[PDB]
């Protein structure tokens, strides 16, 4: 299977400019394109991407178009310029996935054996991490469903490359509060609490919503399973979890005595140098 | 910039397997000379702190010679 | 010759295509075409970049396959934006980026099709983090050396051109070449979502995950590097207490005597990492 | 065929001679340290398909 996918900034900007391509027709069009990459390992690599023609109307909303010939000749171009590069999958704009978002993979499984998708968001209202990626597997159920063919998410991030470092890290010039040390992580320390909160808000909204609508949706397998997983691991016990706190005292201990000893001595030594060069230049100046 | 230590010692230090495959008992009857080369080379390689306590000043370089063969 | 104001616009995708394709084929100068829109007299706006295919295994040699032109522009016609070609690019990967003889050779043949089709040079080597280095040029004739060459409207651009700059040979190639300013306009949507990516996606998914992993570090792995820290902060210290003694001994603060220093500040910052991630323990683990 | 072989020669006239050297050792994933046989040492890089 896949360990995780590694998305580079170039493909995300190659989605943003694609939305700028089709932003003039406006009327009813999602962004859909084709993903390029490199199957490196169990981890996955992504280098390039490009467009595709695609449309979808209102009545009988299963009307969808993937030009094979565009794929053939333009993949011939990209293979002609780079032989290291080959196809790994596809992408679209992804507000979410709708019902028709299986047929694209079910077309191009005959190109990549595991045709992986990428769900992004061109509108950065997402205070989470963009570039979601699914992969389609089968999980055939105890109820005797014949074949449930469900996309499943494998985790994702934004990777690094030496030239794209030069690119991105020059294109920002905007914000740098880090001074990387005890405080490059505290902004993200607000982020981890707040972005557990957003996900939990989605959780409670979903839980309240399943009782009202979906007719009896409630997830029927993975509600009671993973809910009891939740209800099996909030350890708040008090027998030796209290007794981790002399190890907490030990955590305090080392840093207290390192700070208290060496910080004062170094600052004092600098005071020595400052006051020597202060008075010995004072007697020569005045 | 500074470099890490490098710049081949004709390859470097034989690295894995370029041993001559000669054992101790293969040499016959060289007891004073084998023992002296041992105490001059192999012994200060390990028991370094005995020299600092006894006050021996173990040597730096050793020289062998003799007729060819 | 008769000049205008010197100004080149960009697209944000352009620079990335430039660096990627000029890096992936680095020791040979990689041909690439450039695509955009001639808006007016003095500004040129590149909006799209597609790279050219390579050929035989030799430096600086370049070609424009017209069936590649037809098919690529045809795909960009069935892509959302068809537009006009505006020039081309390659790299000068090992040097201070001047157009070579082959470059001016393809320029005098390419200039008969477009007037201000600007030749651009990316370099993925002489830029590290605070340089693009974007470097574009413009060819001069030889017929108009009877006439002058010097109207140069909006004078600031020329005096700006002479500062990013070095050589004896660029100084020898102020003839045949006069550059043109390049600047950058950024979508605040794109700026803010690149900020999302590179101030949020360097934090990882669900955002609790790696900070609770630091909490996993703080009771299993930290004590080993705490032992390393304590051994350093004994061994370095008993000889850096010789240091103010010898400051009193030698002089009032003269030149650097020898190797070592205090270096304790870095080890203390690692200890600060220890304490901050130990503070993370209560916050994450409880509730 | 004279024009063909001599046009192959015409295309081939633009090749460049290349320095012959030996590699001392590998510094990093991209930094390589070689020695030119006529003289000095250098610090070089590779291609992407090597
Ligand atoms: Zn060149």
């Amino acid at each position: 299977a896949v360990q995780k996918v590694v998305v580079h900034p170039l493909v995300l900007l190659s989605v943003v400019d694609h939305f700028n391509r089709i932003g003039k027709v406006g009327n009813q069009k999602r962004v859909v394109g084709v993903l390029l990459g490199s199957w490196q390992k169990k981890v996955l690599d992504v280098s390039n991407s490009f467009a595709v023609p695609f449309d979808e109307d209102d009545k009988d909303d299963s009307v969808w178009f993937l030009d094979h010939d565009y794929l053939e000749n333009m993949y011939g171009m990209f293979k002609k310029v780079n032989a290291r590069e080959r196809i790994v999958g596809w992408y679209h704009t992804g507000p979410k996935l709708h019902k028709n978002d299986i047929a694209i993979n079910e077309l191009m499984k005959r190109y990549c054996p595991n045709s992986v998708l990428v769900i992004i968001d061109v509108k950065p209202k997402d205070l989470g991490l963009p570039t979601e990626a699914y992969i389609s597997v089968e999980e055939v159920h105890d109820d005797g469903t014949p074949t449930s063919k469900t996309f499943e998410h494998v985790t994702s991030e934004i990777g690094a490359e030496e030239a794209e470092e030069v690119g991105v890290e020059h294109l920002l010039r905007d914000i740098k509060d880090t001074t990387v040390g005890t405080l490059s992580q505290r902004i993200t320390n607000q982020v981890h609490g707040l972005k557990g909160l957003n996900s939990k808000l989605l959780d409670i909204r979903s839980y309240l919503e399943k009782v009202a609508t979906g007719k009896l949706p409630i997830n029927h397998q993975i509600i009671y399973q993973l809910q009891d997983v939740f209800n099996l691991l909030p350890d708040v016990s008090l027998q030796e979890f209290v007794k981790a706190f002399y190890l907490k005292t030990n955590d305090q201990m080392v840093v207290v005595y390192l700070a208290s000893l060496i910080r004062s001595v170094v600052a004092l030594h600098n005071l020595i140098n400052n006051k020597i060069a202060n008075r010995d230049a004072e007697k020569k100046e005045g | 910039d500074v470099l890490p230590p490098e710049a081949d010692s004709s390859i470097m230090m034989l690295t894995s397997d370029q041993k001559p495959d000669v054992m101790y008992a293969d040499i016959g009857g060289m007891d004073i000379q084998k023992q002296e080369v041992r105490e001059a080379v192999e012994l200060p390689l390990t028991h370094f702190e005995l020299y600092k306590q006894i006050g021996i000043d173990p040597p730096r370089g050793v020289l062998m010679y003799g007729p060819p063969g | 010759a008769v000049d205008t104001a010197e100004q080149v616009y960009i697209s944000s995708l352009a620079l990335l295509k430039m660096l990627k394709h000029g890096r992936a084929g680095v020791p040979m100068e990689v041909m690439g075409l450039m695509l955009g829109e001639f808006v007016d007299d003095y500004t040129v706006r590149v909006i799209d970049v597609f790279a050219m295919p390579q050929s035989g295994t030799g430096v600086s040699v370049e070609a424009v396959d017209p069936v590649f032109q037809a098919k690529m522009l045809d795909m960009l016609k069935q892509t959302g934006r068809p537009e006009m070609v505006v020039g081309w690019y390659h790299s000068h990967p090992g040097f201070g980026c001047w157009l070579s003889g082959v470059d001016i050779n393809t320029q005098q043949s390419f200039e008969a099709l477009s007037e201000r089709a600007v030749a651009v040079v990316v370099d993925p080597i002489q830029s590290v983090k605070g340089k693009v280095v974007i470097d574009a040029f413009r060819l001069i004739n030889a017929n108009m050396m009877v006439l002058g060459h010097e109207p140069r409207q909006t004078t600031s651009n020329l005096g700006h051109l002479n500062k990013p700059s070095i050589q004896a040979l660029i100084h020898g190639l102020n003839r045949h070449y006069y550059s043109i300013t390049i600047n950058y306009r950024k979508n605040e949507l794109e700026q803010k979502m690149l900020l999302n990516l590179h101030k949020k996606s360097w934090m990882e998914g669900l955002t609790l995950q790696d900070y609770s992993e630091h909490c996993k570090h703080n009771e299993s792995v930290v004590k080993e590097m705490l032992e390393l820290a304590k051994n350093y902060n004994k061994a370095v210290e008993e000889e850096d207490k010789m240091t103010p003694e010898q400051l009193a001994i030698k002089n009032v603060g003269k030149q650097d005597p020898k190797r070592h220093l205090e270096e304790h500040v870095d080890v203390l910052m690692t200890s600060n990492i220890v304490q901050c991630l130990a503070a993370m323990l209560d916050t994450v683990v409880f509730k | 065929k004279q024009y063909e072989k001599s046009e192959n020669d015409l295309k081939a006239l633009q090749s460049v001679g290349q320095i012959v050297g030996e590699v001392l050792k590998q510094l990093t994933e991209e930094k390589f340290i070689v020695k030119a046989t006529n003289g000095p040492r250098y610090v070089v890089g590779c291609r992407r398909q090597l």
